[PDB]
C-alpha cells in the first residue's frame, strides 16, 4: 500500500512545475492533439476541394 | 391463519399494483383533455359510424 | 435444389448440439470427449454428401435463412456463401479435427476438465466452417474473432504457465492487427460499395480496392502469420500439443489467406495490389523456413 | 455454483416452456393472417392489419 | 408588470372582476400537491419533536394539511386572475394598436429560399 | 411464389439432360431418392398436418394505406397543423426510398449468384438499373444528416434546382 | 508517465481544479479576513463616495 | 407515461412503510414489476414519437434507456445487499429512497417534452448521488470526490440555463417537437458560437472530455457499490440523450466548430485506454474504459451522420451494462479482500470458477465482438467516421489496439493464473453475486439477436 | 498499522530524512537511491534497478512466485511495467 | 487510547451460521425466499416473457408496411416503364423556383 499511494496519491503533493514537465505536457498534451488537428483539418478540406466541382466518385454511396 | 398478522406482514405490496392502475386512469384521463382534432386529422379522416362516437377514446 | 443445402446446414447445426448439452450438462463427463467425437465424425460423413453434389452438378448456392435487420439501404441478412470453396472445405477441415482430438483425449488424459477442453475444441469449428460458409462479410468478421479469442483460450489451457498467458497476449495483439485492416476494408465496403455481402462486393466489380486490398492483406498478415506478425504461432505452441496440431498448424491460420481467395474476384484485379502480396509472402518464407533450419524443438519447424 | 446454475435454468425453463408450447401452437393451431381486400363497409380495427396471432393480440390489449 | 392598474385596489386578495373566471377544481393537480405539501409538513413536525411520525398527532396532520389547501385554492384563484388579467390587456393592447403589430403575408416554403447545409 | 416477377424477376430454368455412358452407380441420385423418401414425407405429412388446421380457420388481413397529404411545397411557412402531415408524409418515402434500393440491391444479389460467372453480362441491366437508382436516391437525400427533415430536403432539392435551372440557361449560350 | 503523472493526474488536474479553485482560495483571506478596527471600515466607505460620485459618476 | 413514473412515485412510501426484515425483499420485489411496465416502452412508431401528454413524451432514443434504467434499480438493490447488511433498517429505508428517487429523477429526465422540463430534471440526479458518493462511501477520499462530482457537472449546467432561456425568448417555445419543426440554421456570428459553446460544453463536461474527466477517476473508485455502476451505465448518458435533441438547432456550426472536440476525443481515448492498461486500481480502470467508450459516441454526435446516431445508442447501453457487471465483479473481490488492487488477487477461477465465467465473457464484451451490439453500435460509429474522413479509421484503430490489451489483461491477473497461498478470506460465491450476473449479462446477448429496437429512432 | 508515515510524504532531502525514508520502505541506509526530485511526483520513492520479475531468481521460495514477490520488501514503482507477462529486462547471450 | 474506539469487527461469512445461504441476509428461512424472489421475476418473467413481448412486437416501425409497399410501388412504374422513384419528389409544378 506505500506503492499504491505512491502510484497515485503522492504525485500531485510532490509534484513541482519544473520547466521540463510543462514541455513534456506541452510535447504529449496540446502537442499531440495539434498534430491530429492538422492531419484532420488538411484532408477535410481536400474532401471538400473535390465535391463541388463534380470530381468524386459517389456511384454506390448512397448511405451518407 | 390470522387476518391481522397477514395485513401486518403482506400489506405493501397489494399498494404497487393500484398505484399502477391510477396511473393508467390519468393517462386514460390525460387522453380526452387534448382531443381537440376529433377525426379531421387529415390521414384518419374516416367517415363516422353509427355504432360508436369517434375514432379513439 | 432439395438436397445440397439443407445437409451442409444440418451439419452446422448437428456439432452444434454438443455444446448446448454441454451447457445443459446433459454429458457424463467422460462420455462427452466420446460423444463429440461421434458428432463430429457424422458431421464429416454428412459432409460428403453435399461434396457428391458438387462432383457431379458442380453447382453452388447461396442461402439467406435469415434477416437481422435493415440499416435502410443496407438490410443485414444471415446470408451463407455455400460454394465449392465452402462446401469441399468442409470434410477436410472437421475430419482434420476429428483425426486431431481422437489423439488428444489420448494425450490429454489426465487433467479432470476434459469435458472443458472438449467442449472448448466443438465451439472451435463452430466459429471456423461459418467463416467459410458466410456470404455477409460482417459474419466473416463474426468467426474471425471468434477463432481468436478462442485461441487465447484454447492456448491458455493451463492458466499455471504465465507464458501461455503471456503467448495469448501477443496472439491476440497480432490477431487484433491483422482484423484492423478488416475494419478498414469493413469500412471501405459499407461507404464506397456500401455493402457487407462477399457476393455484393465482387459483383459491383469494384476494380479499384486499392485500400480493401491493404486491409485484407493486413488482416492476412495476423491470421496467416506473414512477416512482422509472424511471432504468434512461435507463442501460441505452448497451448497444448493437440489444439496447437489443431488451431496453429493449418486449420485457422489458413482463414486469413484464405480471405483473400475469397476475395479473388478483386484480389487480383489492380496488378499493383497483387505486387506487395508476392512482397509480404517472400520475406515469410525466407524468414520463417530460416528459423526452422535450426530449432532445438519439435513444434517450431513445422509452424 | 452449480446449485444456482440449475435452479436458474430451472426457472427460466418454468415459465420458457408454457411460453415455448404456446408459440408453437399458435402457429400450428389458429392459423396465420393472410392478404385481403376491405370491402369498404367494415371499420378496420388498429390490431386487425398485423401478421401474427400473438401480434395483434397484443395490439389489440396493449396497444 | 401592475401595481399601476386602473382601477386596481391594493390589500385586496381577489377583486370581484376575478370571480368571473373559473374557479380552480378541487381536484386540480397544483391544488392537492400543496395538500401534499401539507402533509410533509406533518412528517417533519412529528420528526423535529422526535414523535411517532407516521400515527401520532393525526389531529396536527389534519390540521396541518387543511390549512394548506385552503390558503392553496385562494392562492390559485389569484393565480388564474392575475394570468387572465395580463391575458386581457394583452389583446386589449393588441385590438387598439393594429399598426405596431404587423401581420407579415407568410408564405409556403415552395417559395422561400432556405440555404441547405450538406452535411459530412 | 407468394411473389410475383414483376418485382423479382429472377433467370429461367434451364436444367442439362445426363447420358451416364459409365457403368458404375450414381451415388447422388441415391442419395436424393432416399432423401425424399426419409425425410421429405414425413415432415410433409406434418406440413400437410399444418395445412388444414390453418384451413379451419383464415382471418383476414388487409393493407394499411394513407391519403397523400398536401406537402411542405404547399405547407404554411412556420405553421404546425399542415407541417405536421408533410413531414409525416416525407418520412415514410425515405423509409419507402431504403426499401427499394434494397429491393434492387436483392434484385442485385440475386442477378449475380443465380446467373453465375455470366452475370458480368447477364446483370448488365441489372448494373445499370442500380445505378439511375442510386443517383436518383442521392440527389433524394444526400448530406441530410441524423435530424433530416422535410424542409431541409426541400433545401437540397432547390439547391439543386436553381443551379440546373442556371446551368440550363447557361447552356443556352 | 505521459499518462498519468504528467498529464492525468497532474496537468489537466492543475489546470482548471486546482488553479481556479487556489484562486478562490487565494484571495478569500484578501476580502474575507479583515482588521475589525472601525475606522479603516467607514474610511472604505469615503472612496467609495467619490468613486461612485466622481469617477465612474454615477450622477453622469 | 404515468403508468411507470407514479408507482416509481409510490415507491418511497413502499419501503418507506415495509417491515423490518423484507424492505429489501420488497424493493427488489416491485422494483422487476416496474420494470416490465417500463417494457412497455419499447412501443415506437417509425419516426413520430410517443407524445403521452403536453409536458411527457418518449421515442426510439429515450425509451431503451428508460428499460435501462428501470430494470437497473433492482441491481443496485440486490448489489447493495452485502455492503449495507449491518446498518440500522432507517437508514437502509432512507438509502433505498435515493436509488429510487435517483431512477425516479431519470425516467423523467428521459421523458420530457420541453427543454427546461429536461434542464431542472437533468442536474436534479446529482443531489441524490452526491448523497450517495458521499455518505455512503468508503475510502477517506470520498469527501473531495463529491465536490469533483458536482462542481465538474454545474459548471456546465448554468451556461446551458443561460442559453435555454435565450431560445425561449428568441424562438418562444423551448419543446423538442416545436424546436424541431421550427429549426433554424445557427449562423456563425461570434454570439452564436459561444451559444453553441453554452449548449454543448454543460453535456460535453459529463460526457466526460478529455481533459474535462476527472471527476470519474476520483469519483466512480470511491462511490458506493451501488452509486458506481449507476453513475457509468446511465448518469453518463443524460449528456448524450441531450445531446441528440439540441443538436437539431446547433447546425451549421457543429460541423464547423466540432474539430477541436473530435480531437480532444480521438486523442483521449487512445490515451484514455493507454493509461487504463497502466492504472494498479482495478477500478479505475473501468471508469478509464468507461470514458474511453464515451469519448467514441462523442465523436458520433459530432459528424451527426445517420449511421453515427446509429451506434450512439447501441455503445450507450452496452457500455451503460458493460460497466456494470465490471463495477459488479471488481466489487465482488473488495469486500472479500478489503482492497481495489488487482496485483493483490490473481488467478481466482482456481477459487471461483463461475466467477471468472462472468469476469470472462463481460469482458469479451467489452471487446465488442460480434454478433453483440456492443461492436455493431462501434462499428458503425467507424462508418460514419470513415465517411467524414477516411483517416480517422487509424487513431481509433489504435483503440482496437489498447481496448483488449487491457480488457483481457485484468483477467489474466485477477481471474487467471495462480493464487497467493495467504488469503484464506476468499470463499465460495454466494448465489447473489453469481443472479445478478445473470440479470447483468444475458440481457446483452439476449436483444442482441434483435439489435433494431435499441438501435435508436434512425431506423 | 498504517498510519501516515509508511505512504511517501516529500521528497527525503536531508539525510535524516534520507534515513527515515529508507526505514519507511525498509531497505538498509546506504542503498537507499531515491528518485531524481525534479517535477517528478515520486519523492520518497527509491530509484530501482530495471530488473524484470522473469529475471529474478525463480528458484527461490518467494512468497508469490506469480511475479516473484515476497512479504515486505520493497517494490518498483514500475513493477508492473516489468512482470513476468509484460516486459522484461533479463541478460540476453549476445 | 486517544480516540476511544471499537475494534474493526470482522465479516460475517454468512455460510459458517448457515451453509446454505445465498449473500442476502443472516436468516435462512428470508435467505431461501429472497433467491425465490429474484429468481422469480427477475430471470422468469423479465427475460423469458419478457423476451418474447419484445422479440413480438407489433410491427415495431412498421419494417413490413414499407416492404410490402415495396413491393406494391416499384411494380406500378416498372408496369409502365417509369424509372421508379425519381431525382426529386417535391415535383416541379408546385415548387416555386426564384425568379
Ligand atoms: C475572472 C477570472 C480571471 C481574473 C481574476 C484572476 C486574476 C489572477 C489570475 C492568477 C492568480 C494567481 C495564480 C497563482 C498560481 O498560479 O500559483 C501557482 C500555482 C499553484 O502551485 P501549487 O501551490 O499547487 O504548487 C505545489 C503543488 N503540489 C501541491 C503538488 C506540491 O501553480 C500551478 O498551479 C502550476 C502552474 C500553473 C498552472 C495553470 C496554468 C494554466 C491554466 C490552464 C487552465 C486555464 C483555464
Ligand atoms: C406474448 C405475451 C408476453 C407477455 C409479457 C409480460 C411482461 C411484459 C409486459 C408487462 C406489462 C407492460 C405494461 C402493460 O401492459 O401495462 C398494462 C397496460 C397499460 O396500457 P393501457 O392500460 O393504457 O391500455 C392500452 C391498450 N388499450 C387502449 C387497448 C386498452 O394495460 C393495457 O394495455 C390494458
Ligand atoms: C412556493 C411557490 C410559490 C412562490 C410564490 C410565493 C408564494 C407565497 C406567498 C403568497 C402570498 C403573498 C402574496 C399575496 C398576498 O398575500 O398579498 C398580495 C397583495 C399584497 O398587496 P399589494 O400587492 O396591494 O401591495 C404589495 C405591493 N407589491 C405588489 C409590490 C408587493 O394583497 C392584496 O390584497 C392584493 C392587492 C392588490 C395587488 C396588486
Ligand atoms: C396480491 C396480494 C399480495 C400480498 C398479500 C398476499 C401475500 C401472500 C402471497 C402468497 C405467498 C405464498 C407463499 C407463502 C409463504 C409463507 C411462509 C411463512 O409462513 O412465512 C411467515 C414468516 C413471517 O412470520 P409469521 O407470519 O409470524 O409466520 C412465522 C411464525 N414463526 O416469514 C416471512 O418472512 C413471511 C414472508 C412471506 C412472503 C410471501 C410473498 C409476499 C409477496 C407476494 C406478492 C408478490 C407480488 C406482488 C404483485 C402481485 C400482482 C402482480
Amino acid at each position: 500500500i506505500r506503492w499504491t499511494y505512491a502510484r497515485s496519491a503522492n504525485i500531485y503533493p510532490n509534484f513541482r512545475p519544473t520547466p521540463k514537465t510543462s514541455l513534456l505536457g506541452a510535447l504529449f498534451g496540446i502537442g499531440p492533439l495539434f498534430f491530429w488537428y492538422y492531419v484532420f483539418k488538411t484532408d477535410r478540406d481536400k474532401k471538400e476541394k473535390l465535391i463541388q466541382e463534380g470530381k468524386l466518385d459517389q456511384t454506390f454511396n448512397i448511405s451518407y | 391463519m390470522n387476518v391481522l398478522q397477514i395485513v401486518r406482514d403482506h400489506w405493501v405490496h397489494i399498494l404497487v399494483p393500484v398505484g399502477f392502475v391510477f396511473g393508467c386512469y390519468l393517462d386514460r384521463r390525460s387522453d380526452e383533455k387534448l382531443t381537440a382534432f376529433r377525426n379531421k386529422s387529415l390521414l384518419f379522416k374516416r367517415e363516422l359510424r353509427p355504432n360508436e362516437e369517434v375514432t379513439w377514446k | 435444389m432439395n438436397p445440397f443445402a439443407s445437409l451442409t446446414l444440418t451439419t452446422l447445426i448437428i456439432l452444434t448440439i454438443p455444446i448446448m448439452m454441454s451447457n445443459s450438462n446433459i454429458y457424463k463427463t467422460n462420455l462427452y470427449p466420446n460423444y463429440v467425437k461421434t458428432t463430429v465424425s457424422y458431421a464429416f460423413t454428412l459432409s460428403l454428401v453435399p461434396l457428391l453434389m458438387f462432383m457431379h452438378t458442380g453447382q453452388e448456392m447461396i442461402i439467406s435463412n435469415w434477416h437481422w435487420m435493415t440499416l435502410q439501404t443496407v438490410e443485414l441478412s444471415l446470408s451463407f456463401k455455400m460454394d465449392y470453396f465452402s462446401v469441399m472445405f468442409i470434410p477436410v477441415a472437421l475430419f482434420v479435427t476429428w483425426s486431431i482430438m481422437e489423439f488428444s483425449m489420448w494425450y490429454m488424459h489426465s487433467d479432470p476438465f476434459i469435458n472443458r477442453f472438449f467442449k472448448y475444441l466443438v465451439l472451435f469449428l463452430i466459429t471456423m466452417m461459418i467463416l467459410v460458409t458466410a456470404n455477409n462479410l460482417f459474419q466473416l468478421f463474426i468467426g474471425w474473432e471468434g477463432v481468436g479469442i478462442m485461441s487465447f483460450l484454447l492456448i491458455g489451457w493451463w492458466h499455471g504457465r504465465t507464458d501461455a498467458n503471456t503467448a495469448a497476449l501477443q496472439a491476440i495483439l497480432y490477431n487484433r492487427i491483422g482484423d484492423i485492416g478488416f475494419v478498414l476494408s469493413m469500412a471501405w465496403f459499407l461507404t464506397h460499395s456500401n455493402a457487407w455481402d462477399l457476393q455484393q462486393i465482387f459483383m459491383l466489380n469494384n476494380e479499384c480496392p486499392n485500400m480493401p486490398l491493404i486491409g485484407l492483406l493486413l488482416a492476412a498478415a495476423g491470421k496467416s502469420a506473414q512477416f512482422g506478425l509472424h511471432p504468434w504461432l512461435p507463442s501460441a505452441m505452448e497451448g497444448p500439443t493437440p489444439v496447437s496440431a489443431l488451431l496453429h498448424s493449418s486449420t485457422m491460420v489458413v482463414a486469413g489467406v484464405f480471405l483473400l481467395i475469397r476475395f479473388y474476384p478483386l484480389m487480383e484485379t489492380n496488378k499493383l495490389v497483387q505486387t506487395m502480396t508476392l512482397c509480404l509472402g517472400a520475406i515469410t518464407t525466407l524468414f520463417t523456413a530460416l528459423c526452422a533450419i535450426t530449432q532445438n524443438d519439435i513444434k517450431k519447424i513445422v509452424a | 455454483d452449480r446449485r444456482f446454475l440449475k435452479l436458474m435454468r430451472f426457472y427460466i425453463l418454468l415459465t420458457g416452456i408454457p411460453v415455448a408450447i404456446g408459440i408453437t401452437l399458435v402457429n400450428v393451431f389458429i392459423g396465420e393472417a393472410e392478404l385481403a381486400d376491405i370491402p369498404e363497409g367494415y371499420v378496420p380495427e388498429h390490431w386487425e392489419y398485423f401478421k401474427h396471432p400473438i401480434s395483434r393480440w397484443i395490439a389489440r390489449t396493449f396497444y | 408588470m401592475m401595481s399601476g392598474r386602473p382601477g386596481r385596489v391594493p390589500l385586496q386578495f381577489l377583486p370581484n372582476e376575478a370571480r368571473s373566471l373559473p374557479p380552480p377544481k378541487l381536484t386540480d393537480p397544483r391544488l392537492v400537491y400543496m395538500g401534499f405539501l401539507g402533509y410533509c409538513s406533518g412528517l417533519i413536525d412529528n420528526a423535529i419533536r422526535r414523535r411517532p411520525v407516521v400515527s401520532a398527532g393525526l389531529h396536527r396532520q389534519l390540521l396541518y394539511v387543511t390549512s394548506f389547501v385552503f390558503f392553496g385554492y385562494y392562492l390559485l384563484k389569484r393565480q388564474d386572475y392575475m394570468y387572465a388579467l395580463r391575458d386581457h390587456d394583452m389583446f386589449a393592447y393588441v385590438k387598439s394598436h393594429p399598426e405596431d403589430f404587423p401581420e407579415k403575408d407568410k408564405k409556403t416554403y415552395g417559395e422561400i429560399l432556405e440555404e441547405f447545409h450538406p452535411v459530412r | 411464389d407468394s411473389w410475383d416477377k414483376d418485382v423479382y424477376p429472377e433467370p429461367p430454368r434451364r436444367t442439362p439432360a445426363p447420358a451416364p455412358q459409365t457403368s458404375l452407380p450414381n451415388p447422388v441420385t441415391y442419395l436424393t431418392k432416399i432423401f425424399d423418401l426419409l425425410v421429405d414425407r414425413p415432415v410433409t405429412l406434418a406440413r400437410e398436418f399444418i395445412e388444414q388446421q390453418h384451413a379451419k380457420n383464415r382471418y383476414y388481413y388487409y393493407h394499411r394505406e394513407f391519403r397523400r397529404v398536401p406537402d411542405i411545397t404547399e405547407c404554411e411557412e412556420k405553421d404546425i397543423l399542415c407541417m405536421f402531415e408533410a413531414e409525416m408524409q416525407w418520412r415514410r418515402d425515405y423509409k419507402v426510398d431504403q426499401e427499394i434500393v434494397n429491393i434492387i440491391q436483392e434484385r442485385l444479389k440475386a442477378c449475380q449468384q443465380r446467373e453465375g460467372e455470366s452475370y458480368r453480362q447477364n446483370c448488365a441491366k441489372e448494373l445499370e438499373q442500380f445505378t439511375q437508382v442510386s443517383k436518383a436516391f442521392q440527389d433524394r437525400y444526400s448530406d441530410l444528416g441524423a435530424h433530416y427533415s422535410a424542409r431541409k430536403c426541400l433545401a437540397k432539392q432547390k439547391q439543386r434546382m436553381l443551379a440546373e435551372r442556371k446551368a440550363a440557361k447557361e447552356a443556352a449560350a | 508517465k505521459s499518462a498519468s503523472s504528467l498529464l492525468d493526474l497532474i496537468w489537466l488536474e492543475t489546470i482548471l481544479p486546482k488553479t481556479t479553485s487556489f484562486i478562490q482560495m487565494k484571495m478569500s483571506i484578501m476580502v474575507s479576513n479583515q482588521k475589525g478596527l472601525i475606522k479603516l471600515y467607514f474610511l472604505s466607505f469615503l472612496i467609495t463616495i467619490m468613486i461612485s460620485m466622481t469617477l465612474f459618476n454615477y450622477h453622469e | 407515461m404515468l403508468k411507470i413514473i407514479i408507482p416509481t412515485t409510490m415507491l418511497l412510501p413502499m419501503t418507506w412503510m415495509s417491515k423490518h426484515n423484507m424492505i429489501w425483499i420488497n424493493a427488489t420485489v416491485h422494483s422487476l414489476l416496474i420494470s416490465l411496465i417500463s417494457l412497455s416502452l419499447l412501443n415506437q412508431l417509425g419516426e413520430n414519437s410517443l407524445n403521452f401528454s403536453l409536458t411527457f413524451f418518449s421515442d426510439s432514443l429515450s425509451a431503451p434507456l428508460l428499460v435501462l434504467t428501470t430494470w437497473l434499480l433492482p441491481l443496485m438493490l440486490m448489489a447493495s445487499q452485502s455492503h449495507l447488511s449491518k446498518e440500522t433498517t432507517t437508514r437502509k429505508k432512507l438509502y433505498i429512497t435515493m436509488l429510487i428517487l435517483l431512477q425516479l429523477f431519470l425516467i423523467m429526465t428521459f421523458t420530457a417534452t420541453e427543454l427546461i422540463l429536461f434542464y431542472i430534471l437533468f442536474e436534479a440526479t446529482l443531489v441524490p448521488t452526491l448523497i450517495i458518493i458521499t455518505r455512503w462511501g468508503n475510502q477517506t477520499e470520498r469527501l473531495n470526490a463529491g465536490l469533483y462530482f458536482l462542481f465538474y457537472t454545474l459548471a456546465g449546467s448554468l451556461p446551458l440555463l443561460v442559453a435555454l432561456v435565450y431560445i425561449q425568448n428568441t424562438t418562444g417555445s423551448l419543446n423538442f417537437l416545436i424546436i424541431h419543426y421550427w429549426s433554424h440554421p445557427l449562423s456563425n456570428s461570434w454570439s452564436n458560437i459561444f451559444m453553441w459553446l453554452a449548449c454543448i460544453m454543460a453535456f460535453m463536461v459529463k460526457m466526460p472530455l478529455y481533459g474535462l474527466h476527472l471527476w470519474l477517476p476520483k469519483a466512480h473508485v470511491e462511490a458506493p457499490i451501488a452509486g458506481s455502476m449507476v453513475l457509468a451505465a446511465v448518469l453518463l448518458k443524460l449528456g448524450g440523450y441531450g445531446m441528440m435533441r439540441i443538436t437539431t438547432i446547433l447546425n451549421p456550426l457543429t460541423n464547423y466548430m466540432a474539430y477541436p472536440f473530435l480531437m480532444l476525443s480521438m486523442w483521449g481515448m487512445i490515451m484514455t485506454s493507454s493509461i487504463c492498461l497502466r492504472q494498479t486500481d482495478l477500478k479505475s480502470l473501468i471508469a478509464y474504459s468507461s470514458v474511453s467508450h464515451m469519448a467514441l459516441v462523442i465523436v458520433a454526435i459530432m459528424i451527426q451522420t445517420p449511421w453515427s446516431f446509429m451506434g450512439a445508442t447501441a455503445l450507450m447501453i452496452a457500455h451503460g451494462l458493460t460497466s456494470s457487471m465490471l463495477f459488479c465483479l471488481a466489487n465482488t473481490n473488495y469486500e472479500r479482500v478489503h482492497s481495489r488492487t488487482m496485483i493483490l488477487a490473481r488467478g481466482l477461477q482456481t477459487l471461483l470458477p463461475l466467477m471468472a465465467t462472468w469476469w470472462l465473457m463481460a469482458s469479451l464484451t467489452n471487446l465488442a465482438l460480434p454478433p453483440s451490439i456492443n461492436l455493431i453500435g462501434e462499428l458503425f460509429i467507424i462508418t460514419a467516421s470513415f465517411s467524414w474522413s477516411n483517416i480517422t479509421i487509424i487513431l481509433m484503430g489504435m483503440n482496437m489496439m489498447i481496448t483488449a490489451l487491457y480488457s483481457l489483461y485484468m483477467l489474466i491477473t485477477t481471474q487467471r493464473g495462480k493464487y497467493t497461498h495467504h488469503i484464506n478470506n476468499i470463499k465460495a460465491s454466494f448465489t447473489r453475486e453469481n443472479a445478478l450476473m445473470a440479470l447483468h449479462i444475458l440481457p446483452l446477448l439476449l436483444l442482441t439477436l434483435n439489435p433494431k429496437m435499441i438501435l435508436g429512432p434512425l431506423y | 498499522h498504517v498510519t501516515k508515515d509508511m505512504f511517501p510524504g516529500p521528497y527525503p532531502k536531508t539525510p535524516e530524512e534520507r534515513a527515515a525514508a529508507a526505514k519507511k520502505y525498509n531497505m538498509r541506509v546506504e542503498d537507499y537511491e531515491p528518485y531524481p526530485d525534479d517535477g517528478m511526483g515520486y519523492g520518497d520513492y527509491p530509484k530501482l534497478p530495471d530488473r524484470s520479475q522473469q529475471e529474478r531468481d525463480p528458484w527461490y521460495d518467494w512468497d508469490h512466485p506469480d511475479l516473484r514477490l515476497n512479504w515486505g520488501e520493497p517494490i518498483h514503482w514500475d513493477l508492473d511495467m516489468y512482470i513476468r507477462n509484460r516486459v522484461d529486462t533479463s541478460p540476453t547471450p549476445v | 487510547i486517544r480516540l476511544q474506539e471499537d475494534p474493526d469487527p470482522e465479516d460475517e461469512n454468512l455460510y459458517e451460521k448457515n451453509p446454505d445461504s445465498h449473500g442476502y441476509d443472516k436468516d435462512p428461512i428470508v435467505d431461501l425466499w429472497n433467491m425465490r424472489v429474484v429468481f422469480f421475476f427477475g430471470f422468469s418473467i423479465v427475460l423469458v416473457l419478457g423476451s418474447t413481448f419484445v422479440a413480438y412486437l407489433p410491427d415495431y416501425r412498421m419494417q413490413e408496411w414499407a416492404r410490402r409497399e415495396a413491393e406494391r410501388l416499384v411494380k406500378y412504374r416498372e408496369a409502365n416503364g417509369l424509372p421508379l422513384m425519381e431525382s426529386n419528389c417535391f415535383d416541379p409544378n408546385k415548387i416555386q423556383l426564384p425568379e
